[PDB]
């Protein structure tokens, strides 16, 4: 068979292509994954840092 | 060439986690070695922050672990992540070794 | 009439890349101030 | 230049290591030397009194200050050992200089 | 350029030049390789070689006439050349092989000798001409399952099934009066061409070309033809460009002139004012490149081709080129636009003012079929002079920034990475 | 859909809009969970027992 | 890294002035004799640091018989230093042999690099 | 790593015995059909591990048209596995196509390596 004949990709291609359909739907999911990861990495750093503050028995003698 | 290939320190990062050629057909059993590096980071970080409140004398050792659980802010989170993180470190290591038994990873040239 | 290179800068790099280097201080700035909140630093 | 910049980082970490171990003796020079240095950070505007209370674990140099200074003293010598390896990697790509200041590629010995 | 429709419906176009020593008369049709299906692909390449066969060329050579033919994706041409004063002899030859007598060229002895000659040319093209067969594979993967993906020469598998009844069926649907333009260039004036055509009354039936069902569409895809016994690697890469009759037709041509052409073995091509040459000459990443802007009736292609022997640094050549395309959206300067204005006026001044009347007859006839007239060279120069830096940034933000690409390659192309690491270089992550 | 074309218009979000929306997320998420948790356990908390001795 | 174009610009202004030449040139003669590189058998152009693209260009364009002589003077100076001695006095570089053999190759490689910078950062003047 | 000379020595003794061939060969036929490599479009000689100098010698001496066909069967099997499917049933390797194409190159590279060991550790017999 000729190499100029491309095989069948019809079962995975879109209805019509319409470039802002797979673009808008993928940029929302990457943006939502980066928003939840920055909020979770912020709560993790502040959890370890607040362990080095004064304990409950130290500020009871204040 | 690119700066990630010519710099002395960035070339080690590029050659290991960016441009490293991988076989196309490896499955999810090949993801256990990456989890073991995350387990070792969790154990070192949670243990250093707990070691600022620990006393190792024979009459002070048990009561300083109770002091971490009650008085230190988020100290129960530090201990439970450390005690349960050691059991998760051994479960992933058993699965990592059994993958090498099944797929013949011990053989030459490895 | 020729421009300026400063070594390896350009003044017409600073046409758009210096507002952007300040957009590296308009965006990516908040990781200095949101990464604080949890221990309060309320001031501008 | 990269070999010179990594050596400046090594020098700062060595000054910090010798300060932390000197406070672990808790002599009369250890208490008042830690008091002078930690009170310097209360002059930073708007975050002066929050850094110094987080560095003490309390209201002065006390029991939480010494217990956290010893745990940090165990760790920073292992960070110095990792920066020494990065120091030798930058030396390897260009080699050493010589007391004449000119090229050495004409006459080498192992 | 003068265009005139006659009483029986023939369109005549003429570009007179009194300082030429030859004249060319021909017929241009408005159907090319994009008007076929995958079964008869190659009937236009067979009609060209029937016109240029030995028994046809021997009749023309006794009168002092030369023959030419050209097959493209949108048009075909059949041109006769002579001396200025033998122009009615070249009209009688063109009459007796397209209108009055065509069954003597399609004899069985002449057809089988021609068919085995074309089968030898396509087989030699597929094994030896590597920069040109990579650009043909780029058309077949970017416009796949659409009429604009068929190769202009045909394929080796489709040409062996063609018989003499396929050529008569294609001529009856496409060689019509409403699809044709009669052209004339060189030392020939418009009124003697019109009066010579009107002297032969020419019935010329009133058919109409068949209309296509599918419209041409772009698809982001790739095709790899790996061959480790070849010494180089040949790569082409493109995005979707502008058609003919686009308002951004000249803006896309000026953007390709900014990056231009290159030859590593010519000393003066290494001194050009192109910022891409600073990156690729340090480690000698390639042998040559060139940037194009192809335009058709429905769609177009904008990109570059390259060839290299540095097969272990292919990923640096693609990365440095696509990072320079990013600068057209954000940081293109004023000196680069003024340099590309002067080099574009020199480039298409040498295309439209060569001394070959066969080249001028192809460019004139192909333009009257689409627009009905020809744009002058003086009016094209005023459109180029009115392009600003804001026009370039507005075009590139629509056509180049974060868009789908089509790739084709052959040879030692193991160092060419996946689709998704080349696709992610179409934006910068900075902005 | 098209409501993820009105706000952004074919681009990614940006690195600064990720950090800006992450801090707005933290104060709304913390308030909505503390309200659901204390309503699910109503009558058992100390602020409910303290009222019933007065 | 000042420039060799800037060194020659200041130095030519001193040598053309009649009152600045009588005051600065005897100071420069004692500065060179106290440096002591001629006692190791070296010229001054052997001392210039070479790990830069301007200096690598000028060393390629040097004629072959002068590159062989330069390589011998550098090797002889490395052997003299590790023994902690000086050369014999009949092998010292004289004052009329300490010529700038490498300076004309440096000045033409620097003028070409400056011209490439002014053409790559040029503004149109329509 | 047993040897391919030892595998053929035991296997030829079984196939020449009339009572051992009726008992062991139907067991070997069900062992191959339960292995399932023919459903991925592979032959058995594609499965042999190749990072040893005996196997690198035998792959150099293979004719060129068989090396091109072997490289396609390996690439097609890697793509079939990552999609977690099998091939269509008309593309399975049949039983009369699973021939040992690589075994005669292996057996002659091993006999030459054994002869080099007996000559390099030989004793004189004066
Ligand atoms: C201590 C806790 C550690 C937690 C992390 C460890 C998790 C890893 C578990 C061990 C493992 O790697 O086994 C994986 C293996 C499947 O490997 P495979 O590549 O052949 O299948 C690819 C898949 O079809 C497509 O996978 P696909 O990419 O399409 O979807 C991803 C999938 C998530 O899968 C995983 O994260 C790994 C489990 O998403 C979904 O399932 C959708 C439903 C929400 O599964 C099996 O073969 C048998 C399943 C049970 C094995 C458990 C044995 C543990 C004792
Ligand atoms: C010092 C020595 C330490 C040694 C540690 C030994 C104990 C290890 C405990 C974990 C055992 C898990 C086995 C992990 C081995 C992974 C490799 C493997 O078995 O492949 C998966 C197997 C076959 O995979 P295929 O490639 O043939 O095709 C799969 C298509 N589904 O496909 C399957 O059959 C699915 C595998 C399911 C395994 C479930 C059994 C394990 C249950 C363990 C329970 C332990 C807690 C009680
Ligand atoms: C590979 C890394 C490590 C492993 C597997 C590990 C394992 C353990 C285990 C199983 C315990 C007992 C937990 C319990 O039952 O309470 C423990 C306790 C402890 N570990 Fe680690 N550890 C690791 C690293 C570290 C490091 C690096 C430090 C200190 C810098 C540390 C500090 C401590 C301390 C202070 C305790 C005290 C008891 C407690 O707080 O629970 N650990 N460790
Ligand atoms: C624990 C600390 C250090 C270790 C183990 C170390 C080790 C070394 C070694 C083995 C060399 C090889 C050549 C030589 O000995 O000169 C070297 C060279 C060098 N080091 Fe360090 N060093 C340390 C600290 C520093 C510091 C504090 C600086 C500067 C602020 C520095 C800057 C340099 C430089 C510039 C060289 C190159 C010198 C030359 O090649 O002439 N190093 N170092
Ligand atoms: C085959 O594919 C892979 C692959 O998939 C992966 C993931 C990797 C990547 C490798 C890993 C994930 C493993 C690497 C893990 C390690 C080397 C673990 C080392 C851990 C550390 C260095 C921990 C260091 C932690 C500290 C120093 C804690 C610091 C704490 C401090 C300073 C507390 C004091 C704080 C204050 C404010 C005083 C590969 O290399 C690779 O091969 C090509
Ligand atoms: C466009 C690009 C975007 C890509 C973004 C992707 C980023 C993803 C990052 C996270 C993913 C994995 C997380 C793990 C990680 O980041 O690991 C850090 C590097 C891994 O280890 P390594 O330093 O490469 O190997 C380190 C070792 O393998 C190397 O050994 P060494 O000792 O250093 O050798 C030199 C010896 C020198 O010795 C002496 C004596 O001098
Ligand atoms: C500790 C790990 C948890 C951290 C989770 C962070 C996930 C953040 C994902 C959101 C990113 C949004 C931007 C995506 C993007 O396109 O940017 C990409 C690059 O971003 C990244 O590389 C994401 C890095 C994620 C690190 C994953 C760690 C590997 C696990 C091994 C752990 C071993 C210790 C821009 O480059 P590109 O457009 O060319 O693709
Ligand atoms: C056990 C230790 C294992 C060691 C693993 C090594 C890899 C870990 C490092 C990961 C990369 C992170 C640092 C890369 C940053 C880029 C450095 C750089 O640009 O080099 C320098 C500048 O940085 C410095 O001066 C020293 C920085 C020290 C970094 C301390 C962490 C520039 O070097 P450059 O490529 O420009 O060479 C000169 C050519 N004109």
């Amino acid at each position: 068979k000729s190499t100029y004949r491309t095989p069948n990709f019809d079962d995975v291609l879109k209805e019509n292509n319409d470039a802002d359909k797979g673009r808008s739907y993928a940029y929302f999911m990457v943006g939502a994954m980066g928003l939840l990861s920055s909020a979770g990495a912020k709560s993790t750093v502040e959890t370890f840092i607040s362990s080095m503050t004064a304990t409950a028995d130290v500020l009871a003698m204040a | 060439m690119a700066f990630r290939k010519s710099n002395v320190y960035l070339s080690l990062v590029n050659s290991y986690i960016i441009d490293s050629p991988q076989p196309s057909s490896i499955n999810y059993w090949w993801n256990m070695g990456s989890l073991l590096g995350l387990c070792l980071v969790i154990q070192i970080v949670t243990g250093i922050f707990m070691a600022m409140h620990y006393s190792s004398n024979i009459e002070l050792a048990f009561s300083s672990v109770e002091h971490i659980m009650r008085d230190v802010h988020n100290g129960y989170i530090l201990r439970y992540l450390h005690a349960n993180g050691a059991s998760f470190f051994f479960m992933v290591m058993f699965m990592h070794m059994a993958k090498g038994l099944y797929y013949g990873s011990y053989r030459s040239p490895r | 009439k020729t421009g300026l290179h400063f070594g390896r800068l350009s003044l017409r790099s600073l046409t758009a890349y210096a507002p952007n280097l300040m957009l590296w201080g308009g965006a990516s700035m908040l990781g200095l101030f949101v990464f604080t909140e949890g221990w309060p630093k309320f001031q501008d | 230049v990269t070999l010179w910049n990594v050596g400046v980082i090594i020098f700062i970490l060595t000054i910090a290591t010798a300060f932390l171990g000197y406070c672990c003796v808790y002599g009369q020079m250890s208490h008042w030397g830690a008091t002078v240095i930690t009170n310097l950070f209360s002059a930073i505007p708007f975050v002066g009194n929050d850094i110094v209370s987080w560095l003490w674990g309390g209201f002065s140099v006390s029991n939480p200050t010494i217990q956290r200074f010893f745990a940090l003293h165990y760790l920073v010598p292992f960070i110095i050992a990792a920066m020494v390896i990065m120091h030798l990697m930058a030396l390897h790509i260009h080699g050493s200089s010589n007391p004449l200041g000119i090229t050495g590629n004409l006459d080498r010995i192992p | 350029a003068e265009v005139t429709q006659l009483s029986n419906g023939i369109v005549v176009a003429t570009e007179h030049n009194p300082s030429a020593h030859t004249a060319s008369v021909g017929v241009v049709f408005g159907s090319g390789a994009a008007n076929e299906n995958p079964y008869n692909n190659g009937v236009s390449n067979l009609w060209k070689n029937i016109f240029l066969s030995k028994e046809n060329s021997a009749v023309a050579a006794k009168e002092g006439l030369a023959l030419s033919s050209n097959i493209s994706r949108d048009f075909q041409s059949y041109i006769v050349s002579s001396l200025p004063g033998s122009t009615d002899k070249s009209l009688d030859f063109l009459n007796q092989s397209f209108i009055q007598q065509k069954a003597n060229l399609l004899s069985s002895s002449n057809f089988e000798a021609t068919k085995k000659s074309v089968l030898k040319q396509v087989q030699d093209f597929e094994e030896n001409d590597h920069p040109n067969r990579v650009l043909e594979h780029l058309h077949s993967t970017a416009f796949q399952n659409t009429p604009l993906s068929l190769p202009t020469r045909g394929t080796l598998e489709s040409l062996e099934n063609l018989v003499v009844a396929d050529l008569e069926s294609f001529a009856n649907n496409h060689f019509l009066n409403s699809n044709a333009v009669v052209v004339g260039t060189g030392n020939i004036k418009h009124e003697d061409l019109v009066n010579s055509i009107e002297s032969k009354n020419l019935s010329l039936q009133t058919g109409t070309k068949p209309v296509l069902k599918k419209k041409a569409a772009f698809l982001g895809s790739e095709v790899r033809l790996r061959d480790d016994t070849l010494p180089k690697a040949w790569i082409s890469l493109a995005v979707e460009g502008e058609p003919v009759n686009s308002p951004n037709y000249f803006v896309a041509k000026l953007a390709a002139q900014i990056f231009g052409s290159y030859n590593a073995f010519e000393p003066a091509s290494r001194l050009q004012g192109i910022k891409l040459l600073d990156n690729i000459q340090e480690y000698q990443l390639c042998d040559n490149f060139n940037h194009f802007s192809l335009s058709y009736k429905d769609s177009g292609l904008w990109g570059f081709s390259t060839a290299t022997r540095n097969v272990t640094m292919i990923d640096d050549l693609i990365h440095f080129t696509l990072k320079q395309w990013n600068r057209l959206t954000i940081s293109v300067t004023d000196t680069e636009v003024e340099r590309a204005k002067s080099l574009l006026k020199l480039q298409l001044g040498q295309l439209y003012e060569s001394g070959n009347p066969v080249n001028d007859a192809n460019l004139l006839g192909a333009e009257v079929l689409i627009k009905g007239s020809k744009l002058s060279l003086g009016e094209a120069f005023k459109k180029i002079d009115a392009i600003t830096v804001k026009d370039v940034k507005a075009w590139a933000g629509k056509r180049l920034w974060d868009q789908d690409i089509a790739i084709a390659g052959t040879g030692q192309i193991e160092g060419l990475l996946d689709y998704m690491r080349i696709r992610s270089d179409m934006s910068m992550m900075r902005w | 859909s098209s409501l993820y074309k009105t706000f952004f218009k074919r681009n990614a979000v940006f690195v600064g809009t990720i950090f800006a929306g992450a801090f707005v997320f933290q104060t709304v998420f913390d308030t909505a969970i503390t309200s659901w948790y204390e309503n699910h356990n109503k009558g058992k908390l100390w602020k409910d027992v303290k009222a019933r001795i007065a | 890294p000042q420039s060799f174009t800037s060194i020659a610009r200041i130095g030519d202004y001193i040598l053309k002035s009649p009152v600045l030449s009588k005051l600065c040139v005897p100071v420069a003669n004692q500065f060179i004799n106290l440096a002591g590189y001629k006692k190791l058998g070296l010229k001054f152009d052997d001392l210039i640091a070479e790990e830069n693209p301007i200096m690598q260009t000028a060393l390629r364009r040097l004629p072959e018989d002068e590159s062989y002589a330069r390589a011998y003077r550098i090797i002889r100076a490395h052997q003299t230093e590790l023994t902690h001695h000086l050369l014999p006095r009949n092998e010292w570089i004289k004052a009329q042999e300490d010529v700038p053999y490498l300076l004309p190759y440096i000045l033409e490689a620097e003028a070409a690099a400056k011209e490439k910078d002014e053409l790559d950062n040029i503004e149109v003047s329509k």
